C-alpha cells in the first residue's frame, strides 16, 4: 500500500486486503472454503451403505 | 517598471493525472469519470524574467 490509503479491491467488488488501524500493517482476508456434498450410492434395494 | 506584453498560449500533452480515491487495485484496467484535465488542451502561459 501507498502510504495514503487504507483498502484494496478486486474485480469481484469486495475487499480484500485492509490496514489495521493500529499496527498499521496488512492484513489479507480468504474466504472460507464452501465447496459441495455429493453423495455415492448402489440403490436402496441391494444395499443400504 | 513592467512592460506588458499579450497573453501566450501552448499546449497539454497528457498531463493532469491523479489517483481519483484512496483505494488499492493492481495489474488491472478501470474506467473512472472525474474533473479532470482534457488531452491535447490549450493553456495560458506566464513568464516572470
Ligand atoms: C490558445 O488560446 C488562445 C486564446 O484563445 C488562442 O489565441 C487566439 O487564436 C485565434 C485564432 O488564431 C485568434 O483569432 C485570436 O485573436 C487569438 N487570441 C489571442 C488573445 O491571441 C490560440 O489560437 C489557441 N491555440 C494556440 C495553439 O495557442
Ligand atoms: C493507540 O494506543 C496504543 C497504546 O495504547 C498505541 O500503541 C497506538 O499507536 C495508538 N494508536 C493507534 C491507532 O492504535
Amino acid at each position: 500500500f501507498l502510504p495514503f490509503q487504507q483498502f484494496g479491491r478486486d474485480i469481484a467488488d469486495t475487499t480484500d486486503a485492509v490496514r489495521d488501524p493500529q499496527t498499521l500493517e496488512i492484513l489479507d482476508i480468504t474466504p472460507c472454503s464452501f465447496g459441495g456434498v455429493s453423495v455415492i450410492t448402489p440403490g436402496t434395494n441391494t444395499s443400504n451403505q | 517598471t513592467r512592460t506588458q506584453l499579450p497573453p501566450a498560449y501552448t499546449n497539454s500533452f497528457t498531463r493532469g493525472v491523479y489517483y481519483p480515491d484512496k483505494v488499492f487495485r493492481s495489474s488491472v484496467l478501470h474506467s473512472t469519470q472525474d474533473l479532470f484535465l482534457p488531452f491535447f488542451s490549450n493553456v495560458t502561459w506566464f513568464h516572470a524574467i
